[PDB]
């Protein structure tokens, strides 16, 4: 932001854009290099009541994995999942 | 001991299959020798080749002495089309290793190796 | 509707896909119906054949072909087609319908050790 | 060799100068971290990832935080979540930065590598701002992230992201309309796509040749489908295409990055369950529970259920998984690393035949290829 | 053979009467948390940590004390077994000191293990605790009563196998301190085998002390020469 | 002969060329440096592919037994006089991967390092810094009077 | 207060001086021995003792978070003054 | 059929690429872990560890370091029960050297003897 | 259970068992056991000989369409006898879904390659031979693709050791480098990390 | 959701002008001449330095008590907690029976600059501190031991405890 | 220092000419910051 007009409009032109409407280069708009201490929030469990660990355990809730044929009527054809439906075309930029 | 065989039935394909791969390897000793510029006789080379053969042989199993001769393949492969360097084969060939003691004596002046 | 491109590079567009359609289910069908009956692979690949076929026969246009099989495009259900028939080829050439072949040792499937 | 990234040996056969065979040796930089990894707990294996894809370093971060929560059976709060996904955007922007500017620099065209560099210089500083180091952060870790956000942090953000389309606009006015670039990529490394899918192509690769297929609109994970963006999908397989899906996806990571800054909520960074994540340093003064826990975790590390996973996330090169078997200590058993790079210069075999030797460097540039990544 | 059938998690098992609820959960396989029980020790039963379930009983039992009866079906983790194991944690770890990274015992350290694996993850103690002045028994035991927690393996141990009864416990309640009451130096030929029966850092071995940590140390089986019990 | 080993110092210091020869994360820090932020082109400092025609060579990643005889060939082509400047920890002394069974520990058992510089990656300031030690290193070279001293 | 061990070579604080017969003094011809010259335990031995109202005092090195853990000790003792086992500071009661 | 028939011992000494004097000289150890006795978890020893003798570590000029020639110095390998142990260290090669684990006995306590009134049990103190 | 805890999914289960069922079936001659873990993935466990026959119908049928060969990765457990646990992931994209095949295989026991099926295997099973020692029959060009050339011995078994046997420096003396025996200036200090304790009730195996 | 990218006489006319008289290329040309007229982004070092924060993560310095008494009190959480094992901690009590350390050993050239020891250290003793510029010529050099580390603290700490004051709030 | 400047080019210094009796005229070195106006120059607080 410390050249002349001509040069400014020469870029401009150059360019085709207006270059120093959003310089590349940073200057005082930017936030302060120093800040007021923050205060942190705390988290959901630092109650003092009904607060007990072993209902809201995660890793002691995990269960070994089910067997479901072990070698120690007419059922329908059955998928992994419903298919996956088909992708709607965007309509904010479909270049198209 | 019913096992899944690889490419030898029995010993004698296997014996066959090691044969084949000594005859390549002494075939191709000495264009290993004058491409890599190895500073060193032919038969150097092949009898490195012979020593190598006689160290790995005793083997009774088919599969792993069919194994063995699948992995000569792939260095003869890895020999046969310039991918390795100077190095790589003369590492066989260990020059700066010091001889190592073998008697008694010699190990108990040196250390604690039983 | 005679669309140029399919979107997919490498993949030519049919011109008439209901006779391809129906070429390719009656050959499946004739092919599975070499298998024995007491295979389930069998039963579960005639069951979804037939159930395509009569999509494909009741109705004639392509979009509500493409919207109610849900394949996506025709063309890809023709190559599903196809890769099915070849998996019935392969099918009755493997014959895995037999019971198991071997049973794994007590420690193969055992996890933690 | 300056095309070459770094480590590369590819044997050629060239029929006068056009490729019969090509052969890429690795292995020049296989380091052996899968057998590193398994004698280390899971937050000293942590920073292991920083260094396999190393454009694409908190993707990696986020991947395994993934799978170790996906056995921990725990989530993260959503401000981690958000957290997460703006500076894996903020990874992607780096990572396609880095891919453009080097495969233009390998083409020939100079001036765009020192023209955005400064840009990936300033995401830098926003990376040592938010974690205390320029490139390897180890700021993503199992439970959410490490440490909060700096005050102030935010509004660089905004002003940088405000103020960066209008480098993309820049960049893609000196290369796609350029008549030079365009000739290099009109039908060079032409796919198909059965051929995209049985070679375990993924990401840009696949979306070059058409498929209709990306992990955080299928198979989404911590905010993803939160924040509305779109996919760029390619029409002919060439390298062109796939120029254009990378710019297009910066683009969208420019969108997700605003909706992220206007959609961050208020809350803690870290999993409050105190097994898994360590204490603040406040409280472990004080409490006696929070000691003992900080000297366990930083000593033995939190115990994982036994059991093995596959997590997959969508890289800025395509899908990044790991598998990830854990035997019931605080090591884990096996850990083996999923990474897109590997089949693409496995399909860099079929992509390159019939081509001239410039166009072979061509195809190399279009596959973002990490060497670190690829040899683990 | 009289073996009683009892049952552990609606699992069948038979034991000796006379068997305790810790033994029949040992014979299946789990092993209760325990802090003043020992199996070569006698039962005193004054930590509550092995505080288990039987079904169609209103009440906790002590399973290293308690001896099993026919059909007793042993809950050995329901939500009342885990409520009490928490509370147990809590009050042994509202007076102790925050004394970890100062502490030998800090890596091989019950109290450590068993408040990560049973015990909760935060404090709910907001006031000042305890503060128990130290005492000598020797050049052999450096000694912190700091950290005693009031097991009562060191009486027991004085008074059964090393039998010289010499330690007690003197005071009434929070006040309640471990020692001699006075000046005496607790010296037998099996002194420094209470250091390996103190389930935390309170009784240290001296000459070890402050010199290493068990996580960095090598385990290597031997024989003892320096008398023929071998 | 004083005044000519100071002339000879300030040539070779100032238009050092180093070689791309990076190989891992750190080679994304050096391509950092090179960026407008620092400018390496203002030192006198650009870039040569060809060992032939390089002054230094800065070894950026980890150095693997797959790539020692490249290295020692590629440091072997280069004319006198050449100077090595190791890189981050891998080139150090293994760094992260110190105890693997495919990483040279420290590149100094395959070329002699002149200037240590430590990180992981070392900031793109720190590498500045770095170079210039390597230039004031060659500023007080002593070529001609010890020559002319023997 | 460093010591001079009659080799020539100063001696460190954790009192590791290198014999005169140590081949390994050869490392540090032409360079120097570098060297803390603030003794620690020097350092801590003139800090005065602090007198309390109370039988326990709760010690956290000051300055809150930025310190140790807060250890409470006790000073029921008359004899020893009690010192804590971060800091090394100490304190007793005026009685 | 594909299948044949091998009626010979399984020795991958050959196919594993260590060296020679690592294999005849080391003597393998097969054992289950002691507890530790300042802890009272017996999880540790629940499993059987494989392990090898100690080799020479002396220091470092430098600083005294823990300079080591042994690379099978950090080997701990970990098997289910004894069997599989014993076939994988005779698969290897490996002279092997096995202990039998020690389970404890089974005692039998009574609250009640602390209070008796004719025997030596009674306790001094509680 | 709502803050801190992993959701959970019984749909997706539920499906993932019925096409688990679906799968044993069709198949009776080659899959062994089908397990669906408790975060909602699916396992098939099968004979080696039926590696191939299984794959090409989980790329085959309409049902499965598993057309994408995620990873594919090899896992070694010295208990077995069968030490090295090969492992197939798959990726279907018209159902949206993984899956994992499983198998097993000693040293000396070849195994059935899957480049006819999946050709991204072309190096995927390569790499594996390069690790651990698995040989794979019928491969198209199977040599080492990530350690040296001259490396002997398998690095990703687990009786390897972590350093390896041999070390590379520069020899002034025949201007080369070559290998020699491992010295380490410092041993890798081993770390004793395993807590006592019981970890988990719910995976508590039975006793002798 | 998605987008086709390059999916698209007069016209015909505009591109061959185009093609002779070289539009987008003129355009090209002018972005780049655009560019030449800007002001560099060039920071004067060594006489400027980056930007930075504070939490840096630089050169490793132990720490003292505002009293002349050392931090370290010989926990060995650090060295138990380093991914890289770049630190070797050998302690014993002194004679005033403080347990304290005897070796203290950073090897830096293991060490991978990541901060899990600066926020394992519970007295916080190890930090890694800000300065990164301490680039050396010998191998030896960059092997700290506990007098070199207790130099860099006493040397930075005018610096490191006010970085920490700034940022210990965040933890 | 000058504010109009872009950042990075707002605070800068000039070293001395003999700092710890060497010639710094020609040598100057990047270390030569003493740490509080180190702590200043490489913009971490705003307050000198
Ligand atoms: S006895 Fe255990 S819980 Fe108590 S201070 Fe020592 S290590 Fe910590
Ligand atoms: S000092 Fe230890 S063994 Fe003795 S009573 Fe106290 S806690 Fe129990
Ligand atoms: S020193 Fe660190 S940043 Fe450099 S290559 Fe090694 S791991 Fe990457
Ligand atoms: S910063 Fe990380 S690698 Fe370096 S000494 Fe600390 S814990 Fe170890
Ligand atoms: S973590 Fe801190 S107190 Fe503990 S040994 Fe390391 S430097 Fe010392
Ligand atoms: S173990 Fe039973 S109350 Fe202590
Ligand atoms: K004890
Ligand atoms: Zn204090």
């Amino acid at each position: 932001a410390s050249a002349t007009r001509l040069i400014q409009g020469l870029r401009n032109w150059a360019s085709g854009r207006d270059l120093q409407a959003k310089l590349q280069l940073r200057y005082q708009e930017i936030s302060k290099r120093t800040q007021p201490p923050p205060k942190l929030p705390v988290g959901p469990s630092h109650r003092l009541s009904n607060n007990y660990y072993c209902a809201r355990d995660g890793r002691r809730e995990a269960m070994p994995p089910s067997i479901v044929m072990s070698s120690q009527s007419e059922k329908k054809a059955v998928s992994p999942a419903p298919p996956i439906k088909r992708w709607e075309l965007s309509q904010d930029e479909p270049y198209l | 001991t019913s096992v899944k065989p690889i490419f030898s039935r029995d010993m004698n394909e296997a014996k066959r299959r090691v044969r084949e791969l000594y005859r390549a390897w002494y075939r191709e000793v000495p264009n290993t020798v004058h491409l890599f510029q190895l500073d060193i006789s032919v038969k150097q080379g092949r009898d490195k080749v012979r020593e190598m053969f006689k160290k790995n042989a005793h083997v009774t199993d088919p599969r792993v002495v069919d194994l063995l001769v699948i992995k000569g393949k792939m260095e003869l492969e890895e020999t046969i089309n310039v991918w390795k360097q100077r190095t790589h084969v003369m590492r066989f060939f260990h020059e700066t290793e010091a001889p190592r003691p073998k008697d008694f004596l010699s190990k108990f002046y040196v250390g604690h190796d039983p | 509707l005679l669309k140029k491109t399919t979107g997919l590079v490498g993949l030519a567009v049919c011109e008439t896909p209901h006779e391809r359609l129906k070429i390719l289910y009656t050959k499946i069908l004739d092919v599975l119906g070499h298998i024995p009956k007491n295979a389930a692979y069998r039963k579960y690949t005639e069951q979804i054949t037939n159930e395509k076929l009569s999509i494909v026969k009741a109705e004639p246009d392509v979009k509500k072909l493409e919207e109610q099989l849900q394949g996506g495009q025709i063309e890809e259900v023709i190559l599903q087609a196809e890769n099915e028939l070849s998996l019935a080829r392969k099918m009755i050439q493997w014959k895995p319908w037999e019971p198991l072949v071997e049973e794994p040792p007590a420690s193969q499937w055992k996890w933690p050790i | 060799h300056p095309a070459a990234h770094g480590v590369l040996r590819l044997v050629m056969e060239l029929s006068g100068e056009m490729v019969r065979k090509c052969d890429p040796h690795i292995g020049l930089l296989h380091r052996g971290t899968e057998k590193l990894i398994e004698y280390k707990t899971y937050l000293q294996a942590l920073p292991y990832f920083d260094r396999l894809d190393y454009v694409s370093m908190m993707c990696n971060e986020q991947a395994y935080s993934l799978a170790v929560e996906k056995l921990l059976n725990i989530q993260p709060p959503p401000r981690a979540q958000w957290i997460r996904v703006l500076f894996g955007e903020i990874t992607r922007l780096l990572n396609h930065i880095m891919a453009v500017t080097t495969h233009a620099l390998d083409i020939g065209a100079m001036t765009p590598f020192f023209w955005m560099f400064e840009e990936r210089e300033k995401m830098f500083e926003f990376y040592e701002r938010v974690s205390g180091a320029r490139m390897h952060a180890a700021y993503v870790r199992p439970g959410g992230v490490h440490q909060d956000l700096p005050l102030g942090l935010m509004d660089d953000i905004y002003e940088f992201s405000k103020n960066f389309s209008l480098r993309i606009d820049e960049l893609e006015e000196m290369l796609t309309n350029n008549r030079i670039w365009r000739n290099r990529t009109v039908d060079i490394g032409v796919v198909t796509a059965e051929d995209a899918l049985n070679y375990g192509f993924s990401g840009v690769m696949l979306r070059g040749s058409g498929i209709q297929w990306d992990l955080r609109k299928t198979q989404p994970y911590d905010v993803y489908d939160q924040v509305e963006f779109d996919v760029p999908i390619g029409s002919r397989g060439d390298c062109y295409d796939r120029y254009l899906c990378r710019v297009e996806e910066m683009r969208q990571s420019i969108r997700i990055i605003s909706q992220c800054l206007n959609k961050m909520p208020p809350g803690e960074i870290k999993v409050d369950d105190a097994k898994v994540s360590p204490p603040k340093r406040a409280e472990m003064k004080t409490s006696m529970e929070s000691l003992i826990h900080h000297f366990k975790l930083y000593t033995e590390g939190y115990q994982v259920p036994p059991g093995a996973t596959y997590t997959a996330i969508e890289a800025p090169k395509g899908e990044f998984g790991v598998y990830l078997v854990s035997d019931g200590s605080s090591r884990p058993y096996r850990c083996k690393i999923k990474a897109p790079g590997f089949a693409h210069l496995a399909g860099l075999d079929k992509m390159s035949k019939g081509h001239m030797l410039a166009d072979v460097v061509a195809i190399i540039g279009t596959q973002d290829i990490v060497f670190g990544e690829v040899d683990r | 053979s009289n073996l009683i059938e009892v049952f552990v998690d609606g699992q069948s098992v038979m034991v000796e009467p006379g068997t305790t609820v810790l033994q029949a959960c040992e014979k299946v396989g789990m092993q209760i948390p325990r802090f003043c029980y020992h199996e070569r020790l006698s039962v005193a039963g004054n930590c509550r940590m092995c505080l288990v379930e039987i079904e169609k009983a209103p009440k906790v039992v002590a399973a290293c004390a308690m001896p099993v009866m026919k059909g007793w079906n042993i809950l050995t983790n329901s939500e009342k077994t885990k409520k009490a194991r928490e509370g147990v944690m809590e009050f042994l770890l509202a007076n102790h000191p925050l004394d970890c990274p100062i502490c030998d015992q800090g890596g091989e350290c019950d109290l450590q293990d068993q408040s990560m694996m049973f015990g909760s993850d935060r404090s709910r103690f907001l006031e000042g605790k305890r503060a128990v002045e130290d005492k000598n028994i020797g050049p052999l035991v450096k000694t912190i009563m700091t950290r005693c927690i009031q097991c009562t393996r060191c009486i027991r141990f004085a008074s059964e196998i090393a039998g010289v009864d010499d330690l007690g416990t003197t005071g009434r309640g929070n006040d309640m301190q471990v020692g001699t009451y006075i000046e005496k130096m607790f010296m037998s030929e099996l002194s420094g085998n209470i250091i390996d029966i103190c389930p935390v850092g309170a009784l240290t071995s001296k000459p070890y002390a402050f010199t290493a940590r068990p996580w960095e140390t090598r385990k290597t089986e031997s024989i003892d020469v320096m008398d023929a019990v071998g | 002969v004083a005044k000519l080993d100071d002339l000879i110092n300030w040539a070779r210091r100032s238009s050092l060329w180093p070689m791309t020869f990076g190989l891992a994360c750190c080679a994304v820090e050096m391509m950092h440096m090179a960026a407008p932020r620092y400018d390496m082109d203002r030192f006198g400092v650009v870039f040569r592919a060809s060992p032939r025609q390089s002054d230094v060579m800065i070894v950026a990643g980890t150095l693997t037994n797959k790539m020692a005889p490249a290295l020692r060939k590629v440091y072997d082509q280069m004319p006198e006089p050449r100077y090595v400047v190791s890189m981050g920890s891998c080139a150090n002394g293994g760094g992260y991967y110190h105890y693997s069974y495919s990483v040279v520990r420290g590149c100094d058992r395959i070329v002699p390092v002149d200037i240590y510089v430590p990180g992981c990656p070392p900031t793109a300031e720190a590498l500045l810094y770095g170079i210039l030690q390597l230039q004031k290193k060659i500023k007080r070279e002593k070529r001609l009077r010890i020559w002319y001293r023997r | 207060g460093v010591r001079t061990s009659p080799t020539g070579e100063k001696v460190t604080h954790t009192g590791q001086v290198y014999d005169d017969e140590d081949y390994r003094r050869v490392r540090f011809v032409g360079r120097q021995k570098e060297v803390n010259e603030n003794f620690a335990i020097d350092l801590i031995a003139e800090q005065p003792v602090s007198q309390v109202g109370s039988r326990v005092i709760s010690c956290d090195g000051g300055g809150g978070a930025l310190g140790h853990p807060r250890v409470y000790i006790n000073l029921d003792k008359e004899t020893k003054t009690g010192t804590c086992g971060y800091c090394g500071l100490q304190f007793r009661q005026q009685h | 059929t594909q299948l044949i028939t091998v009626d010979e011992k399984l020795d991958i000494t050959t196919l594993t690429g260590v060296p020679e004097e690592h294999i005849k000289t080391r003597k393998a150890r097969i054992f289950v872990p002691a507890r530790n006795n300042m802890q009272s978890g017996v999880n540790n020893t629940k499993k059987w560890k494989m392990e090898f003798d100690t080799r020479e570590r002396w220091e470092n000029p430098l600083m005294g370091w823990a300079s080591t020639a042994d690379p099978l110095s950090n080997l701990v390998l970990t098997f289910s029960t004894k069997e599989d142990a014993i076939a994988f260290a005779e698969k290897n090669g490996w002279s092997y050297d096995v202990e039998e684990r020690k389970v404890p006995k089974p005692k039998s306590k009574s609250y009640g003897a602390n209070f008796s009134w004719n025997k030596r049990t009674r306790v001094s103190t509680k | 259970t709502r803050p801190t805890v992993r959701p959970r999914n019984d749909v997706a289960h539920k499906q993932l068992s019925a096409f688990g069922e679906y799968v044993a079936e069709i198949l009776p001659k080659y899959v062994q056991q089908v397990q669906v873990s408790c975060f909602s993935e699916l396992e098939i466990c099968i004979h080696p000989d039926g590696v191939i026959p299984v794959l090409t119908f989980l790329r085959d049928h309409s049902n499965a369409q598993f057309k994408s060969l995620a990873d594919l990765t090899a896992v070694d457990i010295p208990t077995r006898q069968n030490r090295f646990e090969i492992v197939y992931n798959l990726l279907s994209l018209r159902f949206n879904s993984r899956i994992r095949v499983k198998t097993y295989t000693d040293e000396l026991t070849p195994v059935e390659s899957s480049v006819s099926v999946y050709k991204a295997a072309n190096w995927y099973e390569r790499e594996i031979w390069d690790m651990f020692g698995v040989f794979f029959a019928n491969h198209p060009d199977l040599r080492r693709i990530l350690t040296d050339y001259g490396f002997e011995g398998h690095p990703f078994r687990k009786d390897f050791p972590l350093s390896g046997y041999v070390e590379l420096r520069y020899d002034d003396e025949v201007k080369r480098v070559v290998a020699e025996p491992v010295e380490l200036a410092q041993e890798f200090r081993k770390f004793d990390l395993n807590s006592p304790w019981e970890a988990f009730p719910a995976y508590r195996q039975p006793p002798e | 959701t998605y987008k086709y990218v390059n999916l698209r006489m007069k016209s015909v006319t505009d591109r061959a002008a185009q093609t002779l008289l070289w539009t987008e290329l003129i355009r090209g040309l002018g972005m780049t001449l655009s560019y030449l007229f800007r002001e560099p982004a060039t920071i004067n070092y060594p006489f400027e330095k980056g930007p930075l924060s504070p939490r840096f993560r630089g050169e490793h310095a132990l720490r003292r008590y505002p009293s002349g008494e050392e931090r370290c009190i010989a926990c060995k959480l650090c060295e138990a907690v380093c991914p890289a094992q770049a630190i070797t901690i050998e302690a014993e009590p002194r004679a005033d029976g403080s347990r304290r350390t005897t070796r203290y050993d950073i090897d830096m050239t293991k060490c991978i600059y990541c901060g899990f020891c600066q926020e394992a250290c519970p007295v916080d003793a190890i930090v890694e501190g800000p300065n990164f510029e301490f680039s050396t010529e010998t191998h030896e050099e960059l092997l700290y031991n506990k007098e070199k580390l207790l130099n860099n603290g006493d040397k930075w700490e005018a610096e490191i405890a006010a970085n920490i004051q700034a940022d210990y709030l965040y933890r | 220092e000058d504010n109009k400047q872009f950042f990075g080019r707002h605070r800068w210094v000039i070293y001395t000419t003999e700092m710890n009796g060497k010639n710094t005229f020609w040598d100057v070195d990047g270390s030569m910051v003493p740490p509080e106006w180190h702590r200043w120059l490489h913009c971490m607080t705003d307050d000198p």
